């Protein structure tokens, strides 16, 4: 209880379609739209890094 | 001719014995400290303690 203080407790939204569209060019960048529905008709292969 | 006299030895003295006292310091408060919990809680906490 010494050391215990109240923290600010804080919220965020991540926007995983936007993490990934930002992706800095050093890696593929890619929207999840066009990923995830050939990912799934392939059943198979990569897609970033 | 002459009979000595018949000199007695006297009462032991009563043994006495010396009870001495010790004395040591008034205590000291800690500084206090001001915490996140409203006093009914921080009181039966400390009443538990």
């Amino acid at each position: 209880l010494k050391r215990d203080k109240r923290a600010l407790e804080v919220e965020r939204t991540v926007s995983l379609a936007e993490v990934y569209a930002g992706l800095p060019k050093d890696n593929g960048p890619f929207s999840l739209a066009q990923e995830i529905d050939k990912l799934v008709s392939q059943g198979s292969g990569s897609a970033g890094s | 001719l002459y009979l000595p006299i018949y000199a007695t030895p006297a009462d032991p003295k009563a043994l006495l014995s010396a009870a001495v006292a010790t004395s040591q310091g008034g205590g000291w408060l800690p500084e206090s400290f001001m915490s996140l919990w409203r006093f009914p809680h921080m009181l039966e906490n400390a009443r538990g303690m």
